[PDB]
Formats: C-alpha cells, structure tokens, sequence
RNA sequence: CGCGGGGUGGAGCAGCCUGGUAGCUCGUCGGGCUCAUAACCCGAAGGUCGUCGGUUCAAAUCCGGCCCCCGCAACCA
RNA sequence: AGGCAAGGAGGUAAAAAUGU
RNA sequence: CCGGGCACUCUAACGGGACUGCCCGCGAAAGCGGGAGGAAGGAGGGGACGACGUCUGGUCAGCAUGGCCCUUACGGCCUGGGCGACACACGUGCUACAAUGCCCACUACAAAGCGAUGCCACCCGGCAACGGGGAGCUAAUCGCAAAAAGGUGGGCCCAGUUCGGAUUGGGGUCUGCAACCCGACCCCAUGAAGCCGGAAUCGCUAGUAAUCGCGGAUCAGCCAUGCCGCGGUGAAUACG
C-alpha cells in the first residue's frame, strides 16, 4: 500500500488488463471485494463500525 | 473416471464439455 | 485477543447502522466510498465539537448527514457560519445535495466514543492514566450508566513495557444481545507511541 | 531363515539337493516328496524360484534346531574393560587382573583403560607401569592387541585372548 | 498446444526493425526485449540477442524454428545440479 | 491379426483390440471402424478375413502409426533438442517441460528416488 | 462415550419382509451410501440362495449369522509390559454385529465374479457350518481358549 | 627363511569346516515418534568374500601361488 | 437370601535419559 | 398454456408452540428414571457469541503509529526476468489401483447462489473447446443449468485391462498487447507408477462420517484438485 502503488487511482492503465481493483480504505492489493472495493480487512471494520449499511454478522 | 479428462465423469468433474459430454 | 466489536455484534438489533441507504452492484461501491470520505471530514474537523454518530441517508441521492456530537454550537459557528463551511467543503468532496443536520448528544457522558475521545485528550496532555480512566468510569456511573468500562492498553503514561490498565463498574454485559452497549474507541495520537482508549458504556437493556 | 518343507511344494519339478549336497535331479515334486518320506529327511525348497526348485533334502524343523543352536553358541565373545587409575591400591590391581584373566579364559576381550585427569606429569608413565605390568602377568590368557595407548584422561591398553 | 487463432504475433520493434534490414541485406545482432513475438520466416538467417532479464544473449537462427516465440531460446532460469 | 506393423492382438472387443496399436487409441479405433464397416461387438477371434484385410488396409494408409510415429515423435523431440529451445533443453535434462512445478512431483520425468543427505 | 450407555439405533426393518437384521446386514454391506445398490445386491443375494438351497433366504440368513456368531473373545490389554489377548465375552448385540461384519469381509475375500453371488455363497456356507466367516469366528474363539489363561485380567 | 592361523556391506564380528542357502551388532541415509535432542521403532541403501585362477552341474566354502595381517623361532638392525 | 463392615488373600497398578 | 383461484407448496414478515408444564416412581431440595399427549422433551438441532489472563504467540507487509535508518536513493517509472528454479525431504489435497466397478446410451430428482457489457435462450458452422447470428432478463418472473451418484438397457470379464490417467509428441479453442519462460481448455495420439501401502498417524457420535455433484468469491483468463458455501444418497459403532 505504497502511496506510489496509486498510480491504480490513475486511471490510465496503458493495457485495461493491468487495473487490479486495490482496497480504497488503505489501499491493499489482494483481498478486495468489487462489490464494495474493500480490502477483507478494511471491510471487516467497517463491517463491526456499522458503516457498510445492512451488513450484518452472517448466521443461518 | 474422475480425473481422466476424456471421459463423461472425468468432464465433469474438469468443469468442461466437448466430443465426450455435449451441450445437447 | 478474542472479544468482537460490540456494536458488530448487535447489528441487526438493538442498535441500526451509522449509514442508512440501498444502492444495486452498480453504485453501492462509489457511494460507501463518497460516505467514508465524509466520515474522514467530519472527524477532522468536529475533533473540536466531539463527535459520535456520523449518520448518513441517500434518500434518493439526498444526502443526509447527522452528526451527533458534545458542541453544536462549534460545529455552527457563533450562530450558524461553520455549520454552512463545511456543508459547502462536503458538496465540493461529495458532489450531491448535502444537508448536515446537527444533533447535540444530551447526556454527553451516555455517548461513549465522546468519552473515550475525552480520555484520549487526557492521556495526550500526559496526566495520571490510571487515575484519568477511573475518574471517567465514575462520571459514566454518575450519568445514569448501569454499568461502565474502560480499557486503555499502550505505553501508559510513557513506558517502556506495554500494560493494558483496565477499570469498571457495575455491568458491562459484553455477550447479550438485549443488552446494548455503546461502545466508543478512540485513539490516543501521544508522543512516544500510540494508546489504545476503548470505551464500553451499558445504558440499558432491551 | 525359512523354507517349504516337502509336501508345502507345489514348485512343479524340483533340483533334488540332499542334506549331503549330491544332484538326483529335476524330479516331480510328488517324487520328491516320497524320497524324502523314504529317507526320513523333509524335501525342504532352499530356492523355490530359481533353476529348478531348490529341493534340499534335510529335516526342516531340525535343520532350523540346527541353525537357532549354532546362533545361540554364537552369542556365547565380548569386550570387558578394566579401567585403573594413576595412583594404584595394590590388592585392588590384583582383583582386577582376575577378573581380566577370568573374562579372557570364558573367551571375552580386556580393554584395560586408565583413568587420568590432568596432571599429566608422571601420569603417563604410570599407567605404562601398570598396564604393561598387568599384561606380563597375564600373557598365558591374552596378549596386547592395543599397547597403553594415551586417551588424553585415560590410558587404553586392549588384552585379546592368546588362543580362539 | 499453440495459441494464436488468426494473426501470428510478432513484435512491431524487431518486426520493424528486421524488415528493414532485409533491405541492408542481414544484419549484426539485433537486441530485444520483446521476447513475447513468434520467429517469422523475415528472422530467418540473422542473429537475435534476446533478452535473459540480464543478458542480451545471441540466437542464430533458421528455418526449423520459425513455430516458435523468441524467449524459448533464451533460458532465462539457470542450472539444476546443486 | 497384424492390421499394422506386426500389430495382432487377441479375443477383445474389435475396437478394444485395435486399441492396441501404438497408432490408435479408444477414439481413433471406433472411428475407424464405422469408416471401415465392422460391427463393433465383434472379436479378433470372430472376425472375418475380408472384414480383416479393409480394416488393416484403411488403417493403415490413413493415419502414422507405430515404428513410424515412434520416428515421427523422436523426430519433433530432435527438432526441439537440437535448437537451443527450453522444451528441448528439459528433455535433455530429464525435466518436465509444459507447466509443472518440479519442486516435488516430477517424478515420472524423474523415475524412481535418489534421496540425499542434508 | 464417558457418561450414558450410548443408544443403539433402531431401525426401520426390511421394507421386503419386516427384519432389522437384514437391514443392518444390507447397511453392513453398503459402503458410500449406496443403499439401493447394496439392498439391490442382497436382494440378487436372496433370489439366488432361493435357486440353489430353496429355503426363504431370510431363514438362511438368520441361520448363517447364528452359525457365525462368537460369544468369547479377545480384547488387548497390557500388563506389566506384556500386551495380552484377553478372553472375555461377547455382549449379544455387539456380537451379533461383529458376526455381520465378519460375513461382509468373507463375501469381499471371496475370489468369484459378482456382488450378489459372493455374499450368497458366503450365507450358504456359513449355513452349511463352514466358508471363511465362520473360520474366522473359529480362529477368534481358538485365541480366547488358547489365551484362557488371562481371563481374570477382566475389564 | 620356517610353520601355524586369518582376509566378508563404512567398523567390529558369524558363516567356510557341511558345494549350493551371505546373517549380527555399531555406524551412513530417509521417515516416524517429541515441544526439541538423545534413546526408541520403522524402512532404505550398502558385501562377491584379499586376489590370480582352477575346480564343480555349481566355491566365501576345495586347492595353490602372490599380497598381506598375526606370534614365535631369526643374524647385521 | 441380601446389607455392609473388619480381616486374609491374590491380581493390577510396568518401563521411559535429558533442556537457550 | 390461458382464463380462473388462493386451497397446497412456496416465499417472507409476524405470532404461537416445549415450560421438565401432566401422571407415576425415587429425591429433604434441586433433580433424576419412566410414561403421556406433542411436529419436537428435557439445553430439539445447528449457528453467531469466547471470561481474568497466559503464550513478551502473530502482524509494524492491511492500516495506525514510537524510535532509528535511507535520501539522484533502500524513493519514482518502466521493459524483461523472478516469485513457478529442483539430486532431495515433509506438510495438506486430488485422483486412482477396479467389477457394490468401468464405458456408453436414454431417463429422473436438488438446494443454494450468481448475472449487465453480465449471464447467455435458441439457430446455424464445427468431432470439439468454441465461433457466428440472436431473443430474454435488469431478475422468484429470462438465463448459468446438464446436477451427479441413481434407475432402465447395452457392452466390458479379473487383465495392468475399456482399471488408471501421469507424462510426452501433434494439431487446435479462448482471454488478453501479449500464454516462451508460466494459462485454462478441446481433440488425436502416448498410456507412467500403482494389485489398497512399513513404522506410524489423522478425522469423525446422525442426517454425521463416507461418497456424489451444484453455486460462489477473487477474477480478462486461470494454474481452484484450494477456500467458502448448498443440497443428493447416506451408514457404522460408543462394553467401558
Ligand atoms: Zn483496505
């Protein structure tokens, strides 16, 4: 999570198969979730905050 | 059988279709 | 090394979300963004009126923001010119129609996050840490808490070897979910390290 | 260790090897069997799988008696060490060249060490003095295989019986 | 196995860049990076120093190993033995 | 009978039995079959020696087979080999070669096991 | 395992005649799951008992277990550094159960073609008084009277 | 010089002896166990029997040479 | 016949070195 | 299918229902053993939840920070390579060694997901991966999608084989700028060891082991046989 490593943030890619998503809470590469753009950490927090709405603790 | 990617179970269970499983 | 987050906990029920709005695949994405960048605005400048509820709606792309804090009277202004500062700062960072309906929390020493703020201050200004907590906890009790703690863990008061001082009173009922708890987390931003305030206050059942 | 007695055959056409070693052939195993029967002794397969079925003709059970007797005799032979020290109590010495004496007649090697420290003045000399004294007096049961050799804070001598 | 479709990919640096010196007649090492392109029959006869992520190293080429991409001549990973 | 060089096999199901040239597998065999006109329910014991014959000469002139595929495969290997080119350079070695990681399990390229001291 | 005795389950019986046994023998047969194929198998099992000795095979069946039933065996404790076979008995159901068992290993040690057949011949034989279950069962019962003498290192 | 006896997987020892049949322990490798090491258990690898050679259907085995080791008899030492 | 207790048995309680 | 209907399934909100409340037994009491009605009985099942603290457990590489240290360099950009290297060793899996199986052929039954440049109906070209055309949906309403083991029939006949599928040759399909290192997949050929595994050792007490498929998330594409998650068939035994 280089404040380098942005350059995701920067749009341009030169080839749209480098766009690698990232987290955009801290910006971590390898657990992001398209449907929140969140690291499994980051969620995870807000998750307990109770700041994703309607995000719940899962039970069934 | 499961593993052998020239079978029926062996398609099956690689994910995929083609001469031995078909669509139809 | 246990022990979720409270609030975390009783999500479903006793206590409803610090964000209130529905949006498809599509968008929930850039709009959790758009409210996390507001949360991030709001606690950088209302450190000052103490802040805790960071409510927000889009209601129908209305956005609605609570702030529910210890001085209204900081976040307006001295009659009501910063309140309209930072409407405007939150239009610019979050280009949508943007309310900012200020709610003084009542009873500031119910809304643990401001007390654990407080505590944060304290330690920050470098006082008697133990000392501080257990002065807090008693203003909880005093509030109309049945029952409070605090736990700060760190470097307490500058030391060499992490402690966790830790102090209660009456309940803390951390399991049940009919309890509801506040629970408040602040960190303490200090000079030779970084303290961990966490704050649960029980106010009552059901 | 263990072959198939005369009739656990079913190795077609046996090499019919007697107890003595002598070649009647490539028998049927039936054959065989009633050789063995007639002269008492089990058609014993000592090689099943090979140029014909290895068919030696001796008592199984007592050729396996045999065998456990000579292992055991075997076993009956081993190192017994005598370790002395420096300064030496003379009946003390003497007990120990008997026991070393007794051990070599039973048929079992005296490694006879020494126990020194440090002091390694006339240490080394002392021990020579002892264990070359020991052997002279023993020479009849064993002689020297290893001479009072120096371990540094022992001295090594191993007496290894005259006759096997 | 091999997988192009329609439209056998080569690297317009070394394609452009052997083309023309199929005008200068051969031509004296020709150093690449883009080890990613086929060896078409233009390739054939010159001398290609492709890239070992260290070494520009020389293949000398021919008429056999056109069905190939250049990066399979350059071993980039070194020895086995221990 | 030998319907490829030298290819008899015995008292198997028609295709079964084809299977057994190194030219044909499973696949291959039934096809030839239908192109050819055997029944496959029949054996190499039950087969009649017209029916014999048009498969073994179908069969042959259609496909590579046997010690000429074998060629055929040392051939391609030769070509890999003698070109400095990585497939070559691993069948050279004794190396697996196509996307394995040989860290652990390239054993059927490594044979058996040659344990060492560490 | 530490507090209760442990419940043993009934069953429904046979849905083909009304016999627990037979479920459990068909349960003991199935391995993976695969009841409708092994409930198939002891139905194939039965019909061909019927063909060869022409008795109700459920009979058969029941004979064959009694004839392969153990009632002392041996259990191994250490003693001493010594492990011993010790001789006790066999509790009925769990010997009952040991039996099926022992029926099912000799039906799959068998050398003959099909899933049906074997187990058919197996009850046969152990009907008869011979075959490999009941062997086994003769074996077990020869190491409790060859170990007899342990028998007061009871549980 | 004599005579005697010996020679076996890396080390110590059986087999020869009875012509067919190479064990045993210590070590070396690998594994298991254990928190970890030792020990422990399991495997695995490893000997053509000094050698020339002969035998003989076939030898570690029977025979000799040569090489040695061992003790003693032995002069210059 | 059961209730225990006091005694007398006899069986079982195997082994298993260590440490920045 | 349509009308037509909310009956039933459903789906989802809300309530009820189980409380040792009823009877007998013991027990001072709790409570326990047995009934009984009840869908469920004694915490019904499964979750979510993990005390004071230990392990100075783990993470400053998710982030947050104290101190130190680097600064045309331990920073920045990119191209290529490396993470995937392989005489070895272990860990966790998957698939197997067959005939309760294997191969094909028809035929039947799920849940739970997920779908917009996303899923893709259906039609044609192709052996096929797929490609072309193309409707539908914006999701209970269209689609992924056939679930498979199973059941009916055929075949195989106890072999290293129609077991098994590694590897290796070839030709292709797709994604993406690009599959050489290093992709998945299709097809054809190849057809390895392996005949249920030493000392050891692990998991599991009921819808569970065991076996069978289906979805997902990341994600262009995947090295997923992983992980998470759902249903199908479905046991054993527990003396102690
Ligand atoms: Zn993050």
């Amino acid at each position: 999570a280089r404040k380098a490593l942005i350059e995701k943030a920067k749009r341009t890619p030169k080839f749209k198969v480098r766009a690698y998503t990232r987290c955009v809470r801290c910006g971590r590469a390898r657990s992001v979730y398209r449907f929140f753009g969140l690291c499994r950490i980051c969620l995870r927090e807000l998750a307990h905050k109770g700041q994703l709405p309607g995000v719940r603790k899962a039970s069934w | 059988g499961k593993g052998d990617r020239r079978t029926r179970r062996g398609k099956i269970w690689r994910g995929t279709y083609g001469k031995y499983r078909p669509r139809k | 090394g246990n022990k979720i987050h409270p609030i975390g906990f009783r999500l479903g029920i006793t206590r409803d979300w610090e964000s209130r709005w529905y949006a498809g695949k599509k968008q929930y994405r850039h709009l959790l963004l758009e409210d996390q960048r507001i949360r991030g605005l709001l606690e950088k400048e209302l450190y000052s009126a103490g802040l805790a509820r960071v409510d927000i709606e889009r209601a129908a792309d209305n956005v609605a923001v609570t702030v529910h804090v210890a001085k209204p009277g900081v976040v307006i202004g001295r009659g009501g010119e910063r309140i309209r500062v930072l409407r405007e700062e939150l239009a610019k960072l979050t280009g949508k129609n943007v309310a900012l309906n200020v709610q003084e929390v009542q009873n500031p020493n119910l809304s643990a996050p401001l007390v654990a703020q407080r505590v944060a201050e304290q330690i920050e200004r470098r006082f008697a840490v133990r000392r501080a907590i257990k002065q807090a906890v008693q203003r909880v009790m005093e509030s109309g808490a049945k029952g409070a703690k605090v736990i700060v863990s760190g470097r307490i008061g500058g030391a060499e070897q992490a402690r966790t001082e830790w102090a209660a009173q009456g309940r803390v009922p951390l399991h049940t979910l009919r309890a509801n708890i506040d629970y408040g987390f602040a960190l303490a931003r200090t000079t030779y390290g970084v303290l961990g305030v966490k704050a649960y206050i029980f106010l009552g059942e059901v | 260790k263990e072959y198939l007695t005369n009739e656990r055959i079913r190795a077609k056409q046996v090499r019919v090897v007697g107890p003595d070693g002598k070649q009647l052939g490539i028998m049927d195993t039936r054959e065989a069997l009633r050789l063995a029967q007639e002269m008492d002794l089990d058609l014993v397969l000592v090689g099943p799988n090979a140029d014909p079925p290895v068919a030696r003709i001796m008592d199984y059970s007592k050729w396996r008696y045999e065998q456990q007797m000579a292992e055991k005799e075997a076993r009956k032979t081993e190192v017994k060490s005598i370790k002395f020290r420096v300064k030496i109590d003379e009946h003390d010495y003497q007990t120990k060249l008997g026991h070393i004496k007794r051990f070599l007649q039973e048929g079992h090697k005296v490694k006879v060490t020494i126990m020194f420290r440090g002091r390694e003045v006339a240490h080394p000399e002392l021990g020579e003095r002892i264990l070359n004294r020991v052997t002279e007096d023993l020479k009849d049961l064993a002689v020297v295989e290893m001479k009072p050799e120096m371990l540094g804070r022992d001295m090594n001598m191993l007496l290894a019986p005259v006759k096997v | 196995p091999r997988s192009l479709k329609k439209g056998v990919f080569v690297d317009d640096h070394l394609l452009e860049k052997v083309l023309e010196l199929n005008a200068k007649g051969e031509k004296r090492l020709i150093k690449t990076w883009s080890r990613r392109s086929t060896i078409v029959p233009e390739m054939v006869g010159h001398t290609i120093a492709v890239y070992n992520g260290k070494q520009h190293v020389p293949v000398y080429i021919t008429e056999n190993m056109v069905g190939h991409k250049l990066g399979e001549f350059a071993p980039t990973r070194t020895y086995r033995g221990h | 009978a030998r319907i490829a060089g030298v290819e008899i096999p015995r008292n198997k199901r028609v295709d079964v039995a084809l299977t057994y040239i190194y030219g044909i597998g499973k696949a291959r065999a039934k096809e030839a079959l239908e192109k050819t006109g055997i029944n496959p329910a029949t054996r190499v014991k039950d087969l009649t020696e017209a029916e014999v014959v048009r498969l073994r000469e179908y069969v042959e002139n259609t496909w590579k087979l046997e010690g000429e595929l074998r060629a055929e495969v040392a051939a391609n290997i030769k070509r890999l080999m003698d070109i400095g080119c990585y497939r070559g350079l691993r069948h050279r070695r004794g190396l697996p070669v196509r996307g394995q990681r040989t860290r652990t399990n390239a054993r059927t390229r490594k044979g058996p096991r040659k344990t060492v001291a560490g | 395992a530490r507090r209760r005795r442990a419940e043993v389950r009934q069953l429904q019986p046979d849905l083909v005649y009304g016999d627990v046994l037979v479920t459990a023998f068909i349960n003991k047969i199935m391995r993976d799951g695969k009841k409708n194929l092994a409930a198939r198998i002891f139905y194939d099992a039965c019909k061909i008992i019927q063909e060869k000795t022409g008795q109700e095979p459920l009979k058969v069946f029941k004979q064959a277990v009694e004839n392969v039933k153990p009632r002392m065996e041996v259990r191994s404790r250490r003693v001493g550094g010594a492990n011993y076979q010790v001789p006790m008995e066999v509790s009925p159901r769990r010997q009952q159960s040991l039996a099926l068992r022992w029926l099912v290993q000799a039906a799959n040690q068998r050398p003959e073609r099909r899933a049906a057949v074997r187990i058919a011949h197996e009850l046969m034989d152990a009907a008869e008084g011979k075959g490999g279950a009941v062997k086994k069962k003769e074996d077990v019962e020869r190491m409790a009277e060859a170990n007899r003498a342990y028998a007061h290192y009871r549980w």
